[PDB]
């Protein structure tokens, strides 16, 4: 009932009424703190078709700070740090409060799409996207099969 | 078979996407195989085309040798002449032949009686190559046609 | 059966399966890349053999056609002469070996052929072939990039998962 925890549910209802093309989220049925989300890759990207599972930790602060936010699969981005976070500008310093779980996804949704350069979280992936692209193209491909094994229990 | 289209997508329709996309992938992959198959069989067919082909040239060539030894004066074109004919393979001759062809022609032409052009050397280099370009560009051209049909009979398939 | 023959059948197929298949694939054809590679190395170098051991026989037609006697003969080296086709060459060669042999040997002559028109003539070849070469390559790496960007499009227009997320 506290104003983090009310704002919460509304982007729940908002996920739940009209879900953004390609995305699903959902808090866990004990703990509305902590959220499963799982993003598509847009077409015409090197993740297409992968089926990336990310977790989302929020606090009181909400929707006044943004929510921790990292990835739960296997990824090669730039952005993309190695343990998951990911290097967002709307996450870090860009965080406006009329973000709400829908945008926060198409907006790392996105980030497929066209990445940031001078970013690297991932210096491989950061200069292979550069002299290689093939090569980062290849290493792409892969955890977009990977990121098919998981059979998505996080969404029942 | 499971959607609703403004509902949120389900578990049960995120494995239903995951199976089509494995097909997806696996599609490019057999497609891409398949033509690669279809190409193994272009160049092994070429390949033996091509080695058969040669017997006219390699026999017809130490046909020449064998009237051309006995009337030799040097004795170092005797013994190489003499390797030509003894050869017995044509893998073997096949390379004798074009690795010597500018001193083969030159020792068939002074024997028999004949005027060795100069710059002849450069003739057989650059006639070798103008055959050889020539099966080439057919080659890339069959190449092309075999792999057109390979893929527009797959198109037809989706129609 | 084994493998999903149409996008319709994956729905009867477990993932595990589907991963065998999908990585059989990948293998054979990154398999099949290095076989046509050395393949298509051995089938240029056995034609530069080939091409090598026939030239020479061109090469001897011409220092003796100027010297012919019939013009039976003269017609019938001048075609062996101006053969652009290797294939072509390897039947004429090999179906009237007897008469060119004969004729080599024969009708001996001398050295009265433009020597330094003709290897100015190989040289415009050669290079021209050499970029027809270039571009006929391309060709097939353009249509192979190209058929295979159409089919991919054809499986997610009839895909009704990716109608479902991105309709």
């Amino acid at each position: 009932s506290t104003p983090a925890r009310r704002r919460l549910m509304r982007d729940f209802k908002r996920m739940k009424e009209d879900s953004p093309p390609g995305v699903s989220a959902s808090p866990l049925p004990d703990n509305v703190m902590i959220w499963n989300a799982m993003i598509i890759g847009p077409a015409d990207t090197p993740y297409e078709d992968g089926t990336f599972r990310l977790l989302l930790e929020f606090d009181e602060e909400y929707p006044n700070k943004p929510p921790h936010v990292k990835f739960l699969s296997e990824m090669f981005h730039p952005n993309v740090y190695a343990n998951g976070e990911i290097c967002l500008d709307i996450l870090q310093n860009r965080w406006t409060p009329t973000y709400d779980v829908a945008s926060i996804l198409t907006s790392i949704q996105s980030l497929f799409n066209d990445p940031n350069p001078a970013s690297p979280a991932n210096v491989e992936a950061a200069t292979l996207f550069q002299d290689h692209k093939s090569q980062y193209v290849k290493r792409v491909k892969e955890t977009v099969e990977k990121s098919w094994e998981d059979d998505m229990e996080d969404m029942a | 078979e499971l959607s609703d289209p403004s509902e949120p997508l389900t578990q049960k329709d995120v494995i239903a996407f995951q199976k089509e996309a494995l097909f997806r992938c696996l599609n490019k992959w057999r497609v891409k195989a398949n033509q690669l198959v279809e190409e193994n069989e272009v160049l092994a067919a070429g390949l033996s085309k091509t080695t058969e082909s040669v017997s006219g040239c390699c026999s017809s060539i130490v046909v020449l040798a064998r009237s051309v030894v006995e009337d030799c004066s040097d004795e170092q074109d005797k013994r190489f002449l003499q390797q030509l004919i003894n050869t017995e393979d044509e893998h073997t001759l096949t390379q004798i032949i074009s690795n010597n062809s500018a001193r083969i022609c030159e020792l068939i032409l002074k024997t028999s009686g004949s005027n060795i052009s100069d710059n002849i050397g450069r003739l057989q280099e650059l006639e070798s190559l103008t055959l050889t370009l020539q099966k080439l560009l057919k080659s890339s051209e069959n190449k092309l046609k075999k792999a057109t049909e390979y893929y527009e009979n797959i198109i037809a398939q989706y129609d």
